């Protein structure tokens, strides 16, 4: 059937070349008409045009980027190679190879994300949440109801899965999933949450917290706000 | 003792670092219609064209049923090809012709152009030459030139005998 | 609505054997067919006096810089006369004979 | 909006005639009776160059 | 210097904005004026006494 | 006309670019406008490239000639130039005509 | 194959050029395609550059 | 190149009723326009080709009408699969530029913002900074402004916002505005306040951070 | 291989010395031979049965 599959690394340093590719099946790249194109989707934004090629072996480019785009087709494998050298950090978003029938409207695939930045094996805080626990204080927990949640911060270690007590806190008065990654300028990330849980949920011999199994060192690390 | 090529047509390459798009090549699309545009197989003895004709990449699908096909070289002859020769000589631009794929000049269908005009409107081919009728509907989306041969909805009659 | 013809050659054959009195179609193609027709039995009429008299031409991408050069070259080619030379080379120089006298048949009633 | 038009006397493409006595244009009709359209036409005295 | 007199000279001088007349399109005029698409195709013939 | 050439001669790196366009002058019929000090070095550049060979023709004003009495021996034979009626229309004739 | 019938030949004095030029000329002689050797030149940019550019 | 300014980004309608959305471009001869519908977390798909030919597998009620510059999409009854964004492109010029779009969501306006302030903790105090977070929670409308008062002076530049997506469970937002303060101003001025300007709130719930 | 036959084919091989025959002067032959001054002028024509 008509299958579109992409291939490309999930991360790359700037000022290098990316050689992502897409293969199209269900027809041929030289099937008398329909071809393959490429479209760019910045994250949380509209789109910009890249290129396309038809079966008749005609290639068209984006005039704004008529400096570094290169593209080729292989009908034997029914695929398209791409070559984009001298990349820039502003390329941290997804890409879409598309079936590009002769009309102005192509038919799209699943899409693939590329992240280009100062992110490496020793990046600072971009990837996966880090821990922070309670320090003591005796000034705020005197009048109203109590709530205990976790503080998240300063998180490179992608070698950590994200889960919050499945089947216990999906709808139990928590905007846990509403808080997202706070994209900053110079790679600084720190977030929190809240639970409007009743008083009895604190003192019933079970103090809740955030628990994550870090398989980078394989430990069940805990997490609980601050004062 | 045989030669194979990865790309049937020769792609054009950026020479050194000069900001000058190669504006002198224009993919021209034509339509098979005698005697203005006529199609001849490449001479199998010598594998070339006689000089009064021009090379042209005709895309032949592999079979009537198979959708696959190749842009086989083909030799284009006629009147429009000759006027295109003279035009290229006088304007000094190179060109790489290729025949139509949909087989017709092109008529509006559900707000979509087809054929020669269809391949020209989407800017997949800059200039279009052949037996094309100047028309009001076509002049809206495409820009024409001064006509060289007249035409119209004419009538012809069988030559009656003398009396 | 009743006088449609399946193809160009069908109507041409009909006119050759007189099935139809006249044929209505594109001017240039009928000129071309009357050119290479056997025996010059077909005649195109009007000397250009046709309804919706238009011309063949070269299409361009909209607002392309080539318009001026293309037009100037075409007018130069028309003015000096090589246009009609190409015409005679490829168009209907065949036939073009003067119908002086066809055999005067039996002088009938 | 006012476009200045200039032409030349050329039958049957451009018919030129003198005005009426009062400076107006004589009203005539075609063989079918349709009104023969007219324009004012300020022409130079071409009758005698010199 | 050779230039245009009379009709095309009048039009190129800006004294008029258009020419509507039996004007013949050719390369020399097309370089310095702009012709709309033709309203009548025609050719050059010879007139002799009958 | 093939191409009009505007030359910033007193520029140090300009000469480096200059040979790019001076070499690109194929027409044998060239007209020049400069001064005599400029003329010497521009002719030297042309000779180093080969613009003073057979076929090439040089058109220059009277400025490059300077004072024609001191003939520049370097300049090539066949160079054609304009000047005033120097050796014929003499200075006493000039002053008497002015008076 | 790419229909570039127009051509011109240039070479230096590196050994083997006599054989190369002779073979190219002989191949031009026999083929039916009709090559157009506008000019064949064997220059030496080490020596006087003026003639090389000319 | 053709600019192409879409419909206002503030367009949303309740489920099951009509709506019209049109994107405006240059008024040249340009009718070869393509209409797409976009899925969050999935790939955007076609709605109508050539502004009149609906794609295959497109149910009836996405009527694509218009001409000239005004090319509109009209919806009879909004449903679940209609949710997404709406993109549009014109193919007349050499550069083919897409549209901006607009998110569609249920129009049930409830405004009950909840504000939680949390002062900087000892780990970043040890680092040398002070990250104090002001969280607006459980409010539907997208209007949310954060004003931070330091010595009754509005602060700007170091306050960054986290505009979150429109969820489908309760259709509420949780925006966390975090302030990065140095120890110099932390020892200079002690009290800092967060105020939550909301279009529905005439008396917003402002709050400072407790000592320590 | 551009080979020759006939009178010229046997002459470029050196088998003969002089072709005495109604041989027509033209460019293609003159490349590999030389021709004496023409000893009989002629043209090309047609036969038809009377
Ligand atoms: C004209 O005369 C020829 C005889 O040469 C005859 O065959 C033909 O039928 C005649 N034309 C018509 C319309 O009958």
């Amino acid at each position: 059937q008509v299958t579109l599959k992409e291939s490309g690394p999930g991360i790359l340093q700037p000022s290098q070349t990316l050689s992502l590719t897409c293969s199209f099946s269900g027809a041929a790249a030289a099937a008398a008409g329909v071809g393959v194109g490429w479209i760019r989707q910045p994250s949380g934004k509209g789109l910009e045009w890249l290129a396309h090629i038809a079966a008749a072996a005609a290639k068209r480019y984006n005039p704004a980027l008529k400096s570094r785009l290169t593209i080729s087709k292989d009908t034997s494998s029914s695929q398209v190679f791409l070559k984009i050298a001298s990349v820039a950090t502003a390329d941290t978003a997804t890409y879409y190879c598309t079936r590009a029938a002769a009309a102005a409207a192509p038919y799209w695939g699943q899409g693939t994300l590329v992240t280009v930045s100062a992110k490496r094996a020793d990046a600072r805080t971009v990837a996966a949440p880090s821990v922070f626990i309670f320090p003591p204080s005796d000034e705020q927990l005197k009048s109203g109801t109590a709530s205990v949640v976790c503080l998240l911060n300063n998180f490179y270690p992608r070698e950590a899965k994200v889960q919050w007590k499945v089947d216990n806190a999906l709808q139990s008065g928590n905007s846990q999933e509403s808080v997202t990654e706070q994209d900053s300028k110079d790679s600084t990330y720190s977030l929190s949450s809240t639970l409007t849980l009743s008083k009895a949920d604190y003192e019933k011999h079970k103090v809740y917290a955030c628990e994550v199994t870090h398989q980078g060192l394989s430990s069940p690390v805990t997490k609980s706000f601050n004062r | 003792q045989t030669l194979s090529l990865r790309h049937a047509v020769w792609p054009r390459y950026k020479s050194f670092s000069d900001c000058e798009p190669d504006d002198n090549h224009l993919s021209i699309v034509t339509l098979e219609e005698a005697p203005f545009v006529i199609v001849e197989d490449i001479d199998p003895l010598t594998e070339t064209c006689v000089r009064n004709t021009v090379p042209c990449r005709k895309f032949v699908k592999i079979n009537n049923s198979t959708n696959e096909g190749m842009n086989v070289k083909k030799c284009c002859k006629g009147f429009c090809i000759d006027i295109l020769k003279k035009l290229s000589r006088t304007v000094k631009f190179t060109y790489d012709l290729y025949l139509v794929t949909n087989g017709k000049h092109g008529k509006k269908v559900n707000n979509v152009w087809n054929g020669m005009i269809g391949e020209v409107v989407y800017q997949r081919a800059v200039m279009a030459v052949g037996s094309l009728t100047i028309n009001e509907e076509r002049s809206e989306v495409v820009d024409f030139s001064v006509p060289f041969v007249e035409t119209g909805i004419s009538v012809m009659v069988s030559r009656s005998n003398g009396t | 609505t009743r006088f449609n013809q399946r193809g160009v050659e069908d109507a041409l054959v009909s006119l050759k054997t007189g099935k139809l009195d006249a044929f209505i179609y594109d001017a240039a193609v009928l000129n071309y067919k009357a050119g290479r027709d056997e025996g010059c039995k077909l005649v195109t009429i009007g000397s250009g006096y046709i309804f919706a008299s238009t011309g063949y031409g070269i299409a361009l991408q909209k607002g392309s810089p080539w318009k001026r050069q293309i037009d100037l070259a075409l007018l130069q080619f028309v003015g000096d006369g090589e246009m009609e030379e190409l015409e005679t080379l490829w168009l209907t120089g065949i036939c073009h004979n003067e119908k002086n006298e066809v055999m005067s048949s039996q002088l009938d009633i | 909006t006012r476009l200045k038009i200039v032409t030349i006397h050329q039958e049957p493409f451009v018919y030129v005639k003198p005005t009426m006595s009062d400076g107006t244009c004589k009203e005539e009709f075609t063989v079918n009776g349709d009104p023969v359209k007219k324009v004012i036409c300020t022409g130079p005295n071409d009758t005698s160059p010199g | 210097k050779k230039e245009w007199n009379g009709m095309m000279g009048e039009l190129l001088s800006g004294q008029a904005d258009m020419i509507v007349a039996p004007l013949t399109i050719n390369n020399e005029r097309a370089q310095y004026i702009e012709f709309s698409k033709p309203f009548k195709y025609q050719g050059l013939t010879i007139l002799v006494k009958k | 006309l093939e191409e009009v050439l505007l030359l910033d001669m007193s520029l140090d790196d300009g000469d480096s670019k200059i040979q790019n366009q001076l070499k690109k002058l194929q027409s044998p019929i060239i007209l020049l406008y400069c001064t005599k000090e400029e003329a010497t070095y521009i002719f030297e550049v042309a000779n180093s490239v080969g613009l003073t060979g057979y076929g090439y023709t040089w058109i220059v004003p009277s400025l490059v000639a300077g004072d024609t009495d001191t003939v520049p021996s370097e300049f090539p034979t066949g160079l054609i130039s304009v000047s005033y009626d120097e050796w014929d229309y003499g200075l006493p004739a000039r002053v008497r005509d002015g008076i | 194959d790419y229909d570039w019938h127009v051509f011109s030949l240039v070479t230096t004095i590196f050994p083997g050029y006599r054989d190369f030029i002779s073979f190219i000329k002989t191949t031009v002689d026999n083929s039916f395609v009709g090559w157009d050797m506008q000019n064949v030149i064997t220059l030496d940019t080490s020596f006087e550059d003026a003639k090389t550019q000319v």
